[PDB]
């Protein structure tokens, strides 16, 4: 076939190589970011100033 | 003479190379800034695990003394 | 009808092409304009929360690092 | 990255200072 | 000019890889679209988590107002 088409398609595998290899990346990133927010950001910020917060305003509220 | 399907297709694949190469550049940059953000939380966690031992930590106070409070 | 097969997958493979182009500039589109404004916006919201937890960070770290 | 204030609870001492006095001069 | 059949077969077999290719990229695309909906849903859960963190320069302020 033409000579073109096969280095077309010849740098085309590398290119969507290089794609999957970023895009491995790119999942490990956003699992790893993910954790934070589901674990840290929600279950133990979130939840225990949550705790605090709402513990004191049912207190305070009582309160009357 | 040659069949114009040919070049068309050359043509085509040109940017679709060129598509791919832009796709490549942004994923890039998307994992640029997924590692600085996550380099810039680091210190969420150290935030959320001493929060967390401290609630603990008063939880059990309040177990080990008679000293905790009845269910408002 | 046998060299009529050649040009029908000629035209296959075009329409092919098209599709996969289509396809492909739309996941550019996708992640350019959406994802990364949404990391922007979850940076700042990480942010946000970080200055609103500055006094903690300073009662923790003057008495026990 | 600049620390923070070491007194957490700072005391909007001089706003209040320069216009009560002249109040109370009033 | 070569043999009829190797063309036309050459053609099928990029036909079927081509079709793979049509079907894996719209794969690809409903794939990052449901990633853009679970970075929404995260980040807000995460605006979420903001707000209820705000009360407490807000309690400062009181404080150092009340002061």
């Amino acid at each position: 076939m033409n000579a073109n088409k096969q280095r077309q398609y010849n740098q085309l595998a590398h290119e969507l190589r290089e794609l999957q290899t970023n895009l491995q990346e790119t999942t490990k990133q956003l699992d790893i970011m993910s954790k934070q927010c589901n674990e840290n950001l929600v279950g133990q910020l979130g939840k225990v100033h949550g705790s605090w917060l709402i513990g004191s305003y049912i207190y305070y509220m009582e309160q009357m | 003479m040659e069949n114009p399907h040919e070049q068309v297709q050359a043509n085509i694949l040109s940017r679709i190379i060129g598509n791919v190469k832009r796709l490549n550049e942004s994923v890039a940059i998307l994992n640029q800034e997924l590692v600085t953000i996550n380099n810039r939380n680091k210190n969420l966690e150290i935030m959320g695990a001493i929060c967390d031992n401290y609630h603990s930590s008063v939880q059990f106070n309040l177990e080990a003394t008679n000293n905790k409070k009845p269910p408002l | 009808s046998k060299e009529e097969t050649l040009e029908k997958l000629d035209q296959e493979i075009t329409v092919n092409l098209q599709k996969i182009d289509s396809n492909l500039s739309f996941c550019f589109h996708k992640i350019t304009q959406d994802i990364i404004p949404h990391v922007a916006t979850y940076s700042e919201i990480c942010e946000r929360i970080m200055d609103s937890t500055e006094w903690l960070g300073t009662m923790f770290q003057e008495t026990g690092l | 990255g600049r620390p923070g204030e070491k007194p957490i609870i700072h005391v909007p001492k001089e706003v209040y200072l320069n216009k009560d006095r002249l109040d109370l001069n009033n | 000019m070569d043999s009829i059949d190797e063309q036309i077969a050459i053609k099928r077999k990029e036909l079927q890889s081509l079709q793979k290719i049509t079907s894996l990229t719209d794969g690809l695309k409903i794939q990052l679209t449901e990633l853009n909906e679970q970075i929404k849903e995260m980040g807000m859960n995460a605006d979420s988590v903001a707000q209820l963190m705000n009360n407490w320069d807000s309690i400062i302020n009181n404080i150092s107002q009340a002061s």
